[PDB]
């Protein structure tokens, strides 16, 4: 389970086309000219209540 | 009919690095019209060298 909110002053939430993203890194390698270990990930798109 | 099923497949979703070299390629040729189902894994000799 994950989630994301926003909010500012007294709680009052704000509307917004959030765009999230989940990955990891199996052995920090560092790039070897083909990203520092950008290994798969899923990413996801929706809007905020 | 007259033909196959052609398709180009994105590479970098496999990130061919540390230690990979064979890959096996399954098939599910469905007749239709017959409930028969003849799979063929075929080249399983693509290398990465
Ligand atoms: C994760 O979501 C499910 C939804 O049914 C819930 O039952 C579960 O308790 C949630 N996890 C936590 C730590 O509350």
């Amino acid at each position: 389970n994950v989630s994301v909110c926003g909010l500012y002053t007294y709680g009052k939430p704000v509307p917004g086309h959030v765009t999230v993203s989940i990955c990891r890194k199996y052995s920090d390698a560092s790039d070897c000219h083909g990203e520092d270990s950008q290994a798969f990930c899923e990413k996801f798109s929706g809007q905020l209540n | 009919s007259h033909g196959c099923f052609y398709q180009q497949v994105k590479t970098k979703v496999f990130q061919l690095k540390r230690k990979e070299y064979e890959m096996k390629l399954h098939t599910e040729a469905q007749i239709q019209e017959e409930g028969t189902v003849v799979e063929l894994t075929g080249r399983q000799s693509s290398e990465i060298t």
